[PDB]
């Protein structure tokens, strides 16, 4: 009873949030778990894990609920956008029961600072050409390099951007998208992977290399449906490689002062929170978060707002030249679900399960 | 190590919150022989508390050579060492050394003793006067019981004006030592009834025929280290009638001295020291000047002592041996009469004059204390500068910079608790008050009444001495630091 | 923290509970068990609680409160100890609410301040009726008879206690100056005042009734050593050549002791008194003299005859003074084939002499203790003259004014002195458990009488009804319902102030 | 089986009631804190609602089955609020048993608070009043702001003063010898996940919960009295001579009742289970609205509504099976609203009682579920809100300023029965005392304010004015003194009347227990 | 407390490491050959790739991706 049934639900939470840690970016590194049936699962995609893992508490179901909502609204890159949840779970009220501050107060403090947030990403960033081929053929090279077919990436952005723009025209009001479940995702077995109206049906002959790369082909192509559909939402386009972050971080630490009252703690404590996101893009590439995250305060400030992580060597590079880009709803459409989802879970005082349905 | 380590110093680090503060609180102490101590000082019971962890016990040594030394104000610090290893739980993550840790606490350590002088106002180069003395009690309450302000006041400025040399003109750091005050345990009669007397007090009971002269005066003191029974009647005679002869009214013997001889003594009145203690023996050598003879003999005046009067009393109701001089010349000479119910109010007090006497020693020994704001009001100035400080800087340091501000932060979470106040609502009215000269006479205020507003240190006169602040830092940063410093517990053979 | 303090206060409480029938005269004896198989039924807290074994260490506290009792008021242990932690009863449901009890503490510092000027209001002056020693000190007795077990065979212990601390010095009135002997066996009605310094026990040894017990006027004479032949003499290297040698020892240890009983009966006392025991070298020296002789002298016995005759104890004979050798009118020896000494005609002497006869042992170390509770009553009394009536009803009409100082305040600390007057209401429901008379019966009229009579309201026990004090002449001095306060302030303050123990081993 | 005896057995179910009065403190007022329950199935729920906490709560002691049917209680009565109503009964038993320890005998105390709730009925007349200072719809609209208590969705009450309010001013209907009266349930509540609660709208009509699938379907429909069909029946060997017997007959069968019911002339046709593609090609010849997979029991408001009976086949007196015109309903015209992808029939224009719908959206079905019974347990309240005028001051203010007038009334009683008055007076400040805990706040602070400042009318003559003092009183979020008269929170006399005279009866089989007899299970 | 995490050591290699001196022994063609016996008492000699992983069971999970 008190605040003793919130650490389980605390500590659950970072738990799971150590398993997915290091789980973040293109290098992130591959996890192993075990069944009592025998079996295991070995992938580097951290919703995959996350979906098979099944263990007993309360608020562990609840997490996964959340993941399931960002994959209508977003569904790609789930190493760079939906297991961000987790971390943000964990780090969102570091210090709550030894400080007793009221979690109501503290999630009016958490709206503020989301407020905010968005206003930030809205500044550092700028609008894109929503018909561009080139401009979102980059844009599809970003989630499936993680993989041998950034050399044979022509053809999958070639069934991309071609099967984007087959229909369309469903929309006048509140984006021109449809739905991509009618389009036939039947797939060939064999050879080599480089061989008004309502919505139609249009398929185009496609060879893998074996049965295990078949459900690959849908890791680089089905995902790839929502990087065209990204720029249709929201044509504003965002530095990307954790630099939004930094930005956010600043705003929250020198905003915090000028609000004062009660809330002035919990409003910078979102700031912490999300400097986690960054801490594994550099330990994957080889850096050391202790001198680069103090030169990525000043840079990015400074500087300029292109200011990133480089996902390859760890060093600070601009977004420019680093070929990456994040459509405004990567982290629009997942800090706003985040929160809302975490102040839910900090609301529970007391938990008695084991009496029956 | 650091960790399960710093979790068993935040036990007592929570259960002494209540030693510090005008609001605090005092607790009670077993020992193995069932004793027990009820005081507000955790100097006093962490020396008799049986401590388990190694490192325990240097945090325990390190507040008490603060007490051994200063010992004004150790309460305040007390727990400012225990949150230096708090803050130090964020940086684990963080993965920054034990060798940047010391680095960015010695940095802002030696930036911390300039700023103190900055901001220090209120020169006293007095330190003689009651009226210097009465402003350097209430601070001493502030960290004490809160009970009665009225009497310590003027029983503490009267004792010290009484052992001060006051002549003409005295220079140069007049001689002041804490030993020269004894306070003397009387059982009964309220707090109110405590008097000072400028003579000194023994606690004994006379066989009887108390003196009942005074202003005859006269005394002196002398300090001393079939036909065989009847040699000793001549001879005990003989040399009780030697010592008489000389006119000395006391004799301080510390040998065994039987019936016969206490019966010629009865023929003039001649009192005899029953105290085995060497401290009153020694005294009266620095006061009346008499040399111990061990034998008993015709002593002369070079060995014989010089005393005012003589004079038997009932305080308590049970007759004391009171040496008091009612006019002359009285140089580091002065005692306190102490009135109590129970011995628990006793020793509460007795902590209080202990501490407010090396107060005003640890005063007079530099050149001078000034005043600084105490009871949290200069740490609010403090984090202000240590944050800009972080900034003049950056670097890997200025993150070790900033959480040794927020060290500072546990004295005013501290005086809410105590209190019973809000630390969230308290903390930004001070950090919308001493923030952006109004804010070097301007203190937190801990009354029931706060909530309306905050009301200085002006008419409350809470001060904190600046010899002892620059001290506190430097004992809390160099202990902290040597906790982190220690690679592995090893124990020892045989 | 706060769970802690509510074990402590219920330990506390726990004994208080039975120590509930002690304030007024329909108390009941409280039985003890101790390890000594001895133990002593009284109404007593101080006994009580010396030999109660103690287990939680804040539980001394009640220790040290009726030894400051009697320090610093010197009686009510069967009155204001067993209220000095009623507070903390009332505050039992406070420290589980997160009201912190430093308020607390200032609540109730408040509200005993301005009940002091509520007692000096209602303190009424008998000055203006020029009451002597005799009605003034003889209305407070039958006060302090209260608790007592002797009820109505008091009315001989009044006529005994008037009359001995009024031959007394009134300016110094301590316990310590006036001798208690408590003699077992026998009746109450048997005891008698003594006008000067009397032996501790007695000593029979070798010829006891042989002594006459009508005397003259006797001499008190003082001695330090031992009388003996080669028993308790001073050993000493004495050189012995031969077995015939040992007679010159016994001639020189007698010429030694008869030279020294030789000078000193040039004075011709009658009463020969030691500072240790006289054997019967001695004994055969003094029959011829015809002389008493009684030696095993206390050092309390003689601090009162110095008082009296001004001797001083003699280790030899050429300090013999005649200033050392008094007299006396008449002497006259007291009961179980036990000599009693006993001085008259002391007029000098400081000290007196009360001699207590009983049958039960037990009962009459309550007497003791009602000794020394009358001696503060009137010591009390003759210092300063005030009319408060007793049996705790006194802070019945002080709560009403209490009340409302408490609508002034508008503030945290309104409901905390509206809980100080609602423990005073435990003062009545312990009285209602006593007698059998049901509280809410009295505690509904206890509200209505401030609202009409006002002034003093008694709760008379004699009625089975509501009635005054006053008019019933029971009367207590106000210096102990004062103090009674400071008692408990410093009591609740202290446990208040702990929010933890530490306990090694 | 055995039996335990003695006082304790008492204190064991005291013990037991503070144990989960605790749990349930937590959810009291907006500041509170939600919390959640597992079924051990793996599932679990979120919600503050007492009367599904109790349910799902297993106490094997009698005592916790009095909380489960007083909670069952004050739903029909009441429906919300039940953290301000059922755990007033926690309290009371707390304060009832000190004082029957010792002195008091356990009819005195309900003999107590019977004599002293009784007389309390005027106490609480005098402070209850007529809605004032309401203009129009404002009287709801005040109230609905109130749900922040037991309710944590009270934030949001700006935009549901309209949905909500307006939602039970269109089902108003004339029944029972001429009395105005608002049929429960017949607010359809439907679910959606998508945008915000923000866009949530009220339909003045039944809406049918249902998907369209099948484009066979009419899109459009126009013109009025629209007649509704509800069907309940199902439509869509050794040699193959056999089969085809049945086959041909059975096609035949099923296409013609489907012509009966278009003979009868019907616009709509509800069918409980599916409909073939066949089936719904007569519907587009007749200009019929065909509708497809419909729930038995949201078929059942249709009939108290527009007037459609519901057929379970056909047949009739004789051989021939048919559809009767006298099982058809009327309706003004039927609307489609497509909302995320999901169609839904909507019904406006009832025939004998007029109801409405309240669609609702949000994240997941954890969001849904704090805005459906939420919303709904609000509705019940303006059930007995529009039923009875009189109101009375929102706040939960009304227990401090009935403490004065206990003091008065503890004087005038007496005897042993004036301890069970002032205890029982102190128990009405523990609901104020609640609600600083969880806001972080001093009671001590706001009970001597609540003391003084509502007490200074009683002691002052009414009649000479010098008013000074409104009384009406508190503030939870801020801690000052403001007035919920100019902020719009008001509750109900249902809040009150009718809702703690049942709960303060519950102590009475409570004091009455003497020991437990428990008999062992088969 | 932060610390815990996780340390990458011999703790994830013992699963893999076991198959090594295993399948060292048989390498090569001076290697030797592994049998497997049923209840039967049926025995198949061979030291063949279909053997060591798929018709071998071991409390090892590393040995099911080497399988595959």
């Amino acid at each position: 009873t008190g605040r003793q049934a919130q650490i389980s639900n605390i500590t659950a939470a970072k738990a799971v949030a150590d398993v997915i840690r290091t789980c973040l970016g293109p290098k992130a590194m591959l996890k192993m778990l075990l069944d009592p049936m025998g079996g295991l699962v070995l992938t580097n995609d951290g919703h995959a894990i996350l979906r098979e893992i099944d263990v007993a508490h309360p608020a562990a179901k609840s997490m996964l609920e959340l993941s399931r909502t960002q994959d209508e609204e977003v569904g790609d890159g789930t190493t760079t956008v939906i297991i961000l949840a987790g971390e943000i779970l964990a780090q969102c009220a570091p210090y709550l029961i030894e400080k007793n501050i009221h979690p109501v107060i503290i999630i009016q403090a958490l709206k503020k600072a989301l407020t905010d947030a968005l206003e930030v990403i809205k500044q550092v960033s700028k609008p894109v050409d929503v018909e561009n081929d080139a401009a979102m053929k980059k844009l599809i090279q970003a989630s499936i390099g993680t993989k041998y077919v950034i050399h044979w990436s022509e053809k999958m952005c070639e069934l991309a951007l071609d099967a984007v723009k087959t229909v369309r025209k469903d929309l006048g009001q509140t984006f021109e998208i449809d739905i991509k479940r009618y389009v036939r995702v039947e797939k060939i077995p064999g050879g080599d992977v480089l061989d008004s109206g309502l919505q139609k049906a249009c398929t185009i002959m496609l060879r893998g290399g074996s049965k295990d790369i078949l459900n690959e082909i849908d890791r680089n192509l089905q995902d790839a449906m929502a990087v065209a559909r990204n720029v249709m939402l929201s044509p504003s386009l965002s530095p990307g490689g954790g630099a939004t972050e930094m930005a956010v971080s600043v705003k929250l630490a020198e905003k915090a002062k000028q609000l004062e009252g009660i809330q002035q703690w919990p409003y910078q404590a979102v700031a912490d929170a999300m400097e986690c996101i960054p801490r594994t893009l550099i330990q994957n590439a080889g850096g050391d978060p202790i001198r680069l995250l103090s030169q990525l305060r000043a840079k990015h400030a400074q500087g300029n707002f292109t200011t990133g992580i480089d996902g390859d060597k760890g060093k600070i590079v601009d977004m420019v030249s680093y070929g990456i880009w994040e459509p405004e709803v990567i982290k629009q459409q997942s800090v706003k679900t985040a929160i809302e989802s975490a102040c839910l879970l900090l609301r529970v005082d007391d938990i008695v399960s084991g009496v029956r349905k | 190590q650091i960790i399960k380590s710093i979790a068993a110093i935040r036990e007592l680090h929570q259960m002494c919150l209540t030693s510090m503060g005008p609001c605090g609180r005092n607790k009670i102490i077993v020992n193995h022989l069932g004793k027990i101590i009820i005081t507000n000082d955790a100097a006093t019971m962490l020396r008799e508390l049986d401590i388990v962890h190694p490192a325990v016990k240097v945090l325990v040594m390190a507040t008490e050579q603060q007490k051994i030394d200063m010992g004004d104000g150790t309460n305040l610090v007390m727990i400012l060492a225990g949150e230096l290893l708090n803050v130090s739980e964020k940086l684990i993550s963080m993965g920054l050394s034990a060798v940047e840790i010391i680095q960015g606490y010695n940095m802002a350590r030696k930036f911390t003793l300039k700023e103190l002088d900055e901001m220090v106002v209120g020169e006293i180069t007095d330190k003689n006067d009651k009226n210097e003395l009465l402003k350097m009690i209430k601070p001493v309450i502030s960290s004490k019981k809160y009970g009665s302000e009225d009497i310590l006041s003027e029983l503490v400025s009267e004792a010290v004006s009484h052992v001060l040399p006051v002549a003409q003109q005295a220079g140069e750091i007049p001689y002041f030592n804490v030993d020269s005050i004894r306070v003397v345990k009387i059982m009964g009669g309220s707090l109110s009834n405590s008097t000072v007397i400028k003579g000194m007090v023994f606690n004994r009971e006379p066989e009887g025929h108390v003196k009942s002269l005074s202003e005859d005066k006269k005394h002196k003191v002398a300090v001393f280290t079939l036909d065989f029974s009847k040699g000793e009647e001549k001879q005990i005679d003989a040399m009780m009638k030697e010592i008489a002869d000389m006119g000395v009214e006391c004799i301080v013997a510390g040998a065994g001295v039987g019936e016969l001889a206490l019966h010629y003594l009865n023929r003039y009145g001649i009192l005899v020291l029953k105290v085995p203690s060497k401290f009153e023996l020694r005294r009266l050598c620095r006061v009346c000047g008499a040399t111990p003879l061990p034998r008993l003999g015709a002593p002369t005046p070079e060995e014989l002592g010089l005393v005012e009067t003589v004079k038997t009393m009932e305080i308590g109701g049970d007759r004391v041996t009171v040496f008091k001089q009612e006019q002359g010349e009285i140089s580091r000479t002065s005692t306190i009469i102490l009135r109590g119910a129970t011995q628990n109010n006793l020793d509460d007090i007795e902590r209080a004059i202990d501490d407010g006497v090396a107060a005003v020693k640890g005063l007079m020994k530099p050149s001078g204390g000034k005043l600084l704001p105490g009871a949290g009001a200069t740490e609010i100035e403090l984090i202000s500068r240590i944050t800009k400080y972080g900034e003049r800087t950056p670097g890997l340091l200025q993150l070790a910079i900033k959480q040794f501000a927020v060290a500072f932060e546990v004295v005013p979470r501290t005086l809410a608790e105590t209190a019973g106040l809000d630390v969230n609502e308290v903390l930004p009215n001070l950090y919308a008050a001493h923030n952006v000269t109004d804010h070097l006479y301007k203190g937190v205020d801990i009354d029931g009444e706060s909530d309306e507003g905050v009301k200085d240190i002006r008419e409350e006169n809470i001060y904190d001495m600046l010899a002892t602040k620059k001290f506190a830092i430097n004992v809390a940063t160099e202990a902290a630091t040597t906790v982190l410093s220690i690679d592995q517990i090893i124990m020892a053979k045989k | 923290g706060k769970g802690q303090i509510i074990s402590n206060i219920n330990a506390c409480v726990a004994v208080q509970e039975a120590l509930k029938p002690t304030l007024g005269p329909l108390g009941s004896d409280i039985l003890i068990v101790t390890s000594n198989q001895k133990t002593t039924i009284s109404n007593d807290g101080a006994t009580i609680l010396k030999l109660l074994d103690v287990v939680h260490p804040a539980a001394k506290t009640l220790v040290d409160i009726s030894r400051a009792q009697d320090a610093e008021v010197g009686d009510g242990t069967t009155s204001v100890t067993i209220l000095a932690g009623e507070l903390m009863k009332e505050a039992k449901p406070f420290l589980e609410e997160g009201i912190s009890s430093h308020l607390i503490m200032k609540g109730y510092r408040k509200a005993v301040s301005l009940a002091v000027e509520k007692i000096n209001e209602l303190a009424v002056d008998i000055t203006s009726e020029k009451s002597s020693g005799r009605e003034l000190l003889e209305r407070c007795a039958r006060t302090a008879m209260s608790s007592k077990l002797i009820h109505n065979n008091a009315d001989f212990f009044v006529k005994m206690c008037v009359d001995a601390v009024l031959s007394l010095d009134r300016n110094d009135l301590d316990d310590k100056l006036i001798g208690i002997k408590k003699i077992p066996g026998g009746a109450m009605e048997e005891s008698l005042f003594i006008n000067g310094v009397a032996f501790k026990k007695t000593f029979s040894y070798a010829g006891f009734e042989q002594q006459p017990k009508k005397f003259n006027n006797p001499k008190i004479l003082s001695l330090n050593v031992e009388l003996e032949l080669k028993a308790e003499k001073d050993n000493a290297e004495v050189r012995v050549e031969h077995v015939e040698d040992y007679q010159a020892i016994v001639d020189a240890e007698w010429q030694l002791i008869f030279e020294k009983l030789r000078q000193v009966e040039e004075t011709g006392a009658n009463i020969v008194l030691s500072k240790l025991p006289i054997g019967d070298l001695a004994t055969q020296f003094f029959a011829d003299r015809n002389i008493f002789c009684a030696g095993r002298v206390s050092a309390d016995d003689m601090n009162r005859v110095i008082q009296a005759v001004g001797g001083s104890i003699q280790s030899t004979t050429s300090d013999i003074k005649p200033e050392h050798l008094g007299t006396c009118a008449l002497f006259e020896e007291m009961i179980g084939s036990e000599r009693y000494n006993l001085f008259q005609g002391c007029p000098q002497a400081k000290t007196c002499t009360l001699l207590l006869r009983g049958g039960a042992e037990q009962v009459i170390a309550e007497v003791e203790r009602s000794l020394h509770d009358a001696i503060m009553i009137v010591k009390r009394a003759l210092q300063n003259k005030l009319i408060v009536a007793g049996g705790g009803a006194t802070e019945m009409e002080v709560s009403k004014c209490l009340r409302d100082y408490s609508k002034t305040i508008a503030g945290k600390q309104q409901m905390i002195i509206n809980a100080f007057a609602k423990a005073l209401e435990v003062i009545p429901r312990q009285l209602c458990e006593n007698a059998g008379f049901d509280a809410i019966e009295i505690l509904n009229k206890l509200r209505l009488a401030h609202s009409k009579g006002e002034k003093w309201y008694g709760v008379v026990f004699e009625t089975e009804n509501i009635g005054d004090n006053f008019a019933k002449f029971v009367w207590e001095p106000a210096l102990v319902k004062i103090n009674a306060l400071n008692s408990a302030t410093e009591a609740t303050n202290l446990i208040l102030s702990v929010d933890e123990t530490i306990t090694n081993k | 089986g055995e039996k335990i005896s003695g006082d304790d057995i008492r204190n064991q179910n005291v013990l037991a009631t503070m144990a989960v009065a605790n749990v349930v403190k937590s959810s009291l007022g907006p500041v509170g804190l939600d919390k959640m329950l597992v079924d051990d199935i793996g599932d679990f729920t979120v919600t503050n609602d007492g009367a599904t906490i109790l349910s799902l709560l297993d106490v094997q002691h009698p005592a916790g089955k009095i909380l489960v049917e007083l909670a069952q209680q004050q739903d029909r009565e009441i429906g919300d609020g039940t953290t301000s109503v059922v755990i007033i009964a926690s309290e009371l038993l707390k304060r009832a048993n000190e004082l029957v320890k010792n002195k008091i005998h356990p009819t005195t105390i309900i003999t107590g608070f019977r004599v002293a709730l009784r007389e309390a009925i005027r106490f609480i007349n005098e402070v209850l009043s007529t809605s004032v200072d309401t203009l129009g719809k404002e009287t709801l609209i005040n109230i609905a702001k109130t749900s922040m208590s037991s309710k944590i969705i009270g934030a949001d009450s700006d935009f549901f003063s309209n949905m909500v309010v307006d939602a039970l001013l269109a089902v108003k209907t004339q029944n029972s010898k001429g009395e105005i009266k608002y049929p429960v349930k017949a607010v359809n509540v439907l679910k959606a996940h998508g945008k915000s609660a923000t866009e949530s709208l009220l339909v003045p009509g039944y809406a049918l919960n249902c998907t369209v699938a099948s484009q066979a379907m009419p899109k459009r429909i126009a013109g009025g009295n629209v007649k509704i069909a509800c069907l309940d029946l199902n439509l869509q060997i050794d040699d193959p001579e056999q089969l085809e017997q049945i086959r041909k007959r059975e096609a035949g069968i099923v296409l013609e009742r489907v012509k009966k019911i278009i003979d009868a002339g019907a616009q709509v046709v509800l069918t409980t289970k599916g409909i073939d593609d066949l089936c719904l090609k007569e519907f587009v010849e007749a200009k019929i609205m065909g509708v497809r997979r419909c729930k038995k029991e949201d078929l059942r408001r249709i009939a108290r509504a527009t007037g459609a009976t519901l057929v379970s086949s056909m047949s009739n007196l004789e051989g021939e099976e048919t559809f009767e015109s006298s099982y058809l309903g009327l309706c003004d015209e039927v609307v489609q609203a497509k909302f995320s992808d999901d169609e839904c029939i909507l019904i406006k224009g009832t025939s004998k009682h007029s109801s409405s719908s309240i669609i609702l959206r949000g994240a997941n079905d954890y969001s849904l579920d704090e805005m459906e019974r939420s919303l709904h347990d609000s509705l019940s309240v303006v059930k007995r809100t529009l039923e009875s005028g009189n109101v009375v001051p929102g706040g939960g203010c009304v227990e401090a300023a009935l403490n004065i007038y206990l003091d008065n009334f503890a004087t005038t009683v007496g005897s042993r029965e004036q301890l069970a008055i002032a205890e029982f007076a102190a128990a009405l400040l523990i609901i104020p005392k609640t609600l600083a805990v969880n806001a972080a706040k001093d009671s001590s602070e706001l009970v001597a304010k609540l003391r003084s400042y509502h007490a200074a009318s009683q002691m002052a003559k009414p009649e000479d004015v010098k008013r000074r003092s409104y009384r009406n009183g508190l503030d939870l979020i801020r801690g000052k003194i403001v007035d919920e008269i100019h902020a719009g929170v008001l509750e109900p006399t249902i809040s009150k009347v009718k809702s703690l005279k049942s709960a303060l009866e519950a102590c009475v089989a409570i004091l009455r227990i003497d020991t437990m007899i428990t008999v062992d299970p088969e | 407390e932060s610390l815990r995490r996780d340390a990458a050591l011999k703790v994830n290699v013992t699963s893999a490491e076991g198959l090594q001196s295993v399948l060292e022994t048989n390498l090569g063609p001076k290697g030797t050959l592994k049998m497997l016996v049923d209840g039967a008492g049926n025995i198949k000699l061979t030291k063949d790739g279909k053997v060591l992983l798929t018709e071998m069971q071991i409390q090892s999970p590393t040995a099911v991706l080497i399988a595959r």
